[PDB]
RNA sequence: AUAGGUUUGGUCCUAGCCUUUCUAUUAGCUCUUAGUAAGAUUACACAUGCAAGCAUCCCCGUUCCAGUGAGUUCACCCUCUAAAUCA
């Protein structure tokens, strides 16, 4: 692909994009449920956030690894 | 033949056959050992033996040997806390050292047995790619699936060369 | 090659020599059975009743040739080559 | 309402745990507000064009 | 109040076992497989007998009787109708979560129809599914042709019932419909044709009786063993047989004669037994000749 | 030549003709391939019959023309196959060449395959630990609200006309590049009569 | 190891940023549109279709 | 290398071999090739019909949650994929395209019984 | 390597060279179809065309992908802590 030092082609230098036609019914319609999608996703991923900051404090100073920790040091004394 | 006495303890099998595998707080290992008496064969039956045993399953621990410097034998391992475990190895067989020490700072089987099952799970058997890393490479090793088209010629309606020429 | 040949296989000990010589039973280990301890041949004579004393560590003169091929160090293109039924 | 098959695993969760609850597993949307798409966002965190000039 | 023994209950599992027998020779088999040059070992009697020991020991771990299970129901589960997806895709979909550590049977397996019905695979796909992602040793994606029954009389014209077993336990699973109709047709088999020693010191011995005893026929197993000179084992199979039939004309008999050992037979070959003629006649061949040994 | 067993290709292993040619060796035995040096290919020959030609050196199969290769041949197959290992011999070991080799694998395998052909079948461990049936996964979950009541199981799957006054504001917004209103789509799929 | 120091690098690195914020494009420049062609001179790129009315 | 900025992408990676397509669903950083490293392989998606007249997809639902909450995007395709499964719910597009087919054959429907009728 | 040929009038020992095996380019002669994979000798010089846009203006992107093998112990581990993603 192209770099931004590269020049732009000659056969582009007109080239005026004509934006989509858009259909009332249909585009409002579908702006909602992308609303509605997109809220359900986050909420989603708020729970699989919480999920993985559990399990690695659960880890580091979780009741049973500090049992573990201190088991082994009472062996090792 | 292979060169030197017990040229055994040469090979990858009997370098790993050692059962002393120091818990993460052992950092150095240094074996006093006298060269001569009897009290003190053991000693250098483990220095002979087991140090390599010993070396081999823990690469990362500096093990030094000091040959002469006292009337006794004795092993001294310094933990990364900064506590220092002697021990005694004088009258003690080569066995009773590599038993002793597996004790007091080897991991037990079920430590190890654990690592071993984490490893496992690094390779998944559904995943797909290289067989260095993967069972199989692709889908179409898998029976019932489409075969791959350089062993089996795909159906002419689903090769793209006539997609193309049927519409057009 | 002739001349050494005729004397290994000549002096080659018999597994019935070795359980006289050793007074002990010689217990045949295949993968093929598992377990199973089939015995090859028994001491005619009376049966030794101590174990043979089993050394920690075997002082026995290995090949390079044989241990390098154990570990996978020996790469020949000659080797292992496919040839006709002998 | 959860969607279809993570609300089936989650059921099965509870049940395998021993839980016996009537209730349906439910997302919580109150904390996700959706803004419109033309809020003003932050201009302080925005660039801008560099010096080449034509 | 009253429970009828289960297949793994452990005064089955003992009765069985015995029955089953532990014949080295027959257990430990020479396989032919890729040979390696064997190894030796200069041991004592005392070594010998330990090490002999020690095979029966692993042994008996490999006669261990896989669990009889109850044909699994049907899986006919919807999650979800999305209806309006009804006639967008032509193939449907199969979803298969491939997480590491979940037990087989609780891994969700679903489809996505053509209709929009999203429902839970059946037994069979799951088996399939799981066969395609975690592959093991020895199972087929797709059914081999052996079990067609035009192939599975050709092996046992061959008396190769066990490899028949051996077969079915690796394609199928234990509740699955072609693992319990397979057991059952070499069951039946094996009974008709008199081979009940092919499956002696082998794991599957004690499911064979299990059918014999609770669908009523074990009269031919009980003429072999005595054939056989194994009286013991012959009590233990009609003991068995009152134990799973409590309310049943020969156990009402041996409750109400208090038959033990030989008796037991004599009083179950008349009442219920359907070779009770046959039976009397082979028992009493065995007891003649016991007889004259004891001189 | 045209070799009348064919149809049964086990009755010529059993015909005087075969005994004596053969005896009780295998059909193999016999055969050395021309080749120089010590050490052969490592490949036999593609094929010892081209456009119905034979070469000069026929291997032991392509060599007797009564020879089938077959599936019920079980007699022929098992001579390719080693009987204290279990083991298909690969071409170099006997001459064969690649296409029978080819033949004579696929054939051995579905000899296996229908059960005529005796292999080692080993006993296998069971796949799972607990044979349990009583996880969500494989029992009845307990159907969704929506489910029971026929409901899509998010309301915003089904289509709501948009009111009239928010319709006017995309018709302002965009302005000379609208297309046709469309009406609320069909509730089912049609199809073709 | 010992990396071979890289000045000519760090020098260019320093007097770009300085041009960067004594010649830097003014308001003016960056945001300026001819209204007869909607482009903006000093990108010397067309506006959207959309916004030009 | 040290790609300047980018995120992790859960995304079909191509494989097979010419007209026999299967993906490898990855997750791995956007600006990394389609096919090039990825950081986790998180199941495949054999996009023809096998024997059975069955799409396989094989979902690492463990891990695919594990990484969506650790910040990973998700590709179109991907998203619409674990809207079938009735992992997320279904992407508005698919629900969208259906009513576009239903409306399209629809109207395919009327010229054809214009066809029949009149003529 | 399962080894083989070759020193001499001949033998044994040592020893080099070479043969037989499997690949990758190139040359000669030669060639029917189908599927699939792979595909300048040179970091030598390059005509022509194209390869980065999107978008209600700002931003973002063009720092990616694709290409090459000139240079060459910046790639791996630990510590540490920027930018970046989790609206
Ligand atoms: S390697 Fe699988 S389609 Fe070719
Ligand atoms: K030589
Ligand atoms: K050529
Ligand atoms: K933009
Ligand atoms: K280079
Ligand atoms: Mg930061
Ligand atoms: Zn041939």
């Amino acid at each position: 692909r192209k770099t931004r030092h590269d020049p732009l082609a000659k056969s582009k230098i007109e080239r005026v994009n004509m934006p989509p036609a858009v259909d009332p019914a249909e585009f409002f319609v579908l702006m909602e449920r992308y609303q509605h999608y997109r809220q359900t996703v986050r909420a989603l991923r708020m729970e699989f956030v919480s999920e993985v900051q559990r399990k690695v404090h659960e880890a580091r100073a979780g009741v049973l690894a500090e049992r573990k920790a201190l088991k082994d040091a009472a062996e090792h004394r | 033949p292979m060169k030197g006495r017990f040229p055994i303890r040469r090979t990858l099998q009997y370098l790993s056959q050692g059962n002393v595998v120091f818990k993460d707080s052992v950092k150095v290992m240094t074996v006093n050992y006298n060269t001569h008496g009897e009290l003190g064969e053991g000693a250098r039956k483990f220095v002979f033996f087991n140090i390599p045993q010993i070396q081999y399953k823990n690469p990362w621990v500096q093990i030094m040997m000091f040959k002469n410097m006292t009337p006794s034998p004795f092993l001294r391992f310094y933990l990364d806390s900064g506590e220092q475990v002697l021990v005694d190895v004088e009258t003690k067989s080569n066995k009773e050292i590599m038993e002793h020490i597996r004790k007091i700072l080897g991991k037990n089987e079920e430590t190890l047995r654990e690592e071993e099952e984490e490893k496992k799970q690094l390779s998944h058997p559904a995943n797909f790619g290289p067989r260095k890393y993967c069972l199989r490479e692709c889908i179409c090793e898998v029976e019932g699936q489409v075969p791959c088209p350089s062993l089996v010629p795909l159906p002419k309606e689903m090769r793209g060369k006539y997609k193309a020429a049927l519409k057009a | 090659l002739t001349q050494g040949l005729f004397r290994g296989l000549s002096r080659q000990e018999t597994h019935q020599q070795l359980a006289d010589k050793k007074g002990l039973h010689v217990v045949e280990i295949r993968e093929e059975c598992g377990p199973l301890p089939i015995v090859v041949a028994s001491p005619r004579g009376p049966l030794r009743k101590d174990p043979e004393p089993e050394d920690e560590v075997p002082d026995v003169k290995l090949d390079w040739e044989d241990v390098k091929t154990a570990q996978g160090m020996k790469r020949s293109v000659w080797s292992n080559l496919k040839r006709a039924a002998t | 309402p959860y969607p279809p098959l993570l609300r089936a695993m989650i059921i099965a969760e509870r049940q395998k745990n021993g839980d016996t609850s009537t209730e349906e597993p439910m997302l919580n949307v109150q904390r996700i507000r959706m803004e419109p798409w033309d809020y003003p966002a932050k201009q302080e965190d925005k660039g801008r064009a560099k010096g080449t000039p034509v | 109040e009253t429970k009828k023994p289960t297949f793994m209950d452990e005064e089955v599992q003992s009765i069985l076992t015995k029955m089953t027998g532990l014949n080295l020779q027959k257990t430990f088999k020479p396989a032919i497989q890729e040979l390696k040059p064997p190894t030796y070992k200069l041991m004592t009697q005392a070594q010998l007998e330990e090490a002999t020991r020690q095979a029966v020991e692993a042994a008996k771990v490999r006669l261990k009787m896989p669990p009889v299970l109850e044909e699994r129901v049907p899986i006919n589960d919807v999650l979800a109708e999305d209806k309006i997806l009804e006639g967008t895709e032509t193939t449907k979909y199969v979803f298969t979560d491939i997480s590491y550590s979940i037990p087989h049977r609780e891994r969700f397996i679903v489809v996505r129809e053509p209709s929009g019905t999203l429902r839970k695979a059946s037994w069979e796909e799951r088996d399939r599914m799981i066969q395609v992602y975690f592959p093991k040793e020895g199972r087929k994606i797709l059914t081999p042709i052996i079990f067609k029954e035009e192939n599975l009389r050709t092996m046992y014209s061959q008396d190769r019932h066990v490899d028949v077993l051996n077969l079915c336990f690796a394609q199928f699973e234990p509740d699955s419909t072609e693992y319990i109709k397979v057991h059952h047709k070499t069951y039946e088999d094996i009974d008709k044709r008199g081979k009940y020693d092919l499956l002696r010191s082998t794991r599957y011995f004690g499911g064979m009786v299990w059918y014999f005893v609770n669908n009523k026929k074990i009269d031919g197993l009980l003429i072999d063993q005595i054939q056989r000179d194994l009286i013991d084992d012959a009590t233990n199979l009609v003991q068995l047989y009152h134990v799973l039939h409590p309310d049943g004309q020969s156990a009402q008999g041996a409750k109400d004669q208090a038959a033990e050992g030989i008796n037991l037979i004599k009083v179950f070959a008349k009442t219920e037994a359907q070779k009770g003629a046959y039976i009397e006649l082979t028992l009493q061949t065995y007891q003649e000749a016991l007889s004259r040994h004891s001189a | 030549p045209i070799s009348p067993y064919k149809d049964e290709p086990w009755k010529y292993l059993e015909s005087e003709e075969y005994q004596e040619r053969y005896g009780s060796r295998p059909v193999w035995a016999d055969y050395r391939r021309n080749h120089k040096g010590g050490v052969p290919p490592q490949r036999t020959r593609k094929t010892c019959i081209r456009r119905n030609k034979v070469v000069g050196n026929p291997c032991p199969i392509c060599r007797d023309h009564k020879l089938h290769v077959d599936f019920r041949n079980v007699k022929l197959l098992e001579q390719f196959v080693c009987a204290h290992t279990g083991i298909i011999f690969y071409a170099p070991y006997t001459g064969v060449c690649v296409k029978q080799h080819k033949r004579l694998t696929q054939a051995i395998q579905k000899a296996r395959d229908h059960g005529l052909l005796i292999y080692h079948i080993p006993q296998v461990e069971p796949r799972d630990l607990d044979f349990s049936t009583s996880h969500g996964a494989v029992s009845a979950t307990p159907p969704a609200p929506t489910l029971v009541s026929g409901d899509p199981w998010y309301p915003w799957y089904n289509w709501k006309q948009p009111p009239e006054r928010e319709l006017s504001r995309l018709r302002r917004l965009y302005q000379g590049h609208l297309q046709e209103e469309s009406g609320p789509p069909p509730e089912s799929m049609p199809k073709m009569p | 190891k010992k990396v071979r120091p890289r000045l000519i690098a760090e020098l260019a690195r320093r007097v770009r940023a300085l041009r960067e914020q004594l010649n830097r494009p003014r308001d003016s420049q960056l945001y300026a549109v001819d209204y007869e062609t909607l482009t903006r001179p000093f990108s010397g790129r067309r506006l959207p279709v959309r916004a030009w009315a | 290398k040290a790609y300047r900025g980018g995120h992790l992408t859960i995304r079909l990676a191509l494989g097979g071999c010419t007209n026999r397509p299967f993906y490898r669903i990855v997750a791995a950083h956007n600006k990394c090739p389609r096919d090039g490293r990825f950081v986790e392989q998180l199941g495949s998606y054999d996009p023809l019909p096998n024997s059975h007249g069955e799409k396989l997809v094989a979902l690492n639902l463990d891990r695919i949650r594990h990484w969506i909450g650790c910040g990973a995007h998700l590709s179109k395709p991907m998203e619409k994929l674990l809207g079938l499964a009735g992992f997320f719910p279904l992407h508005p597009m698919m629900i969208t395209n259906a009513e576009r087919l239903r409306r399209k054959r629809a109207r395919e429907v009327l010229l054809a019984s214009q066809k029949t009728d009149a003529e």
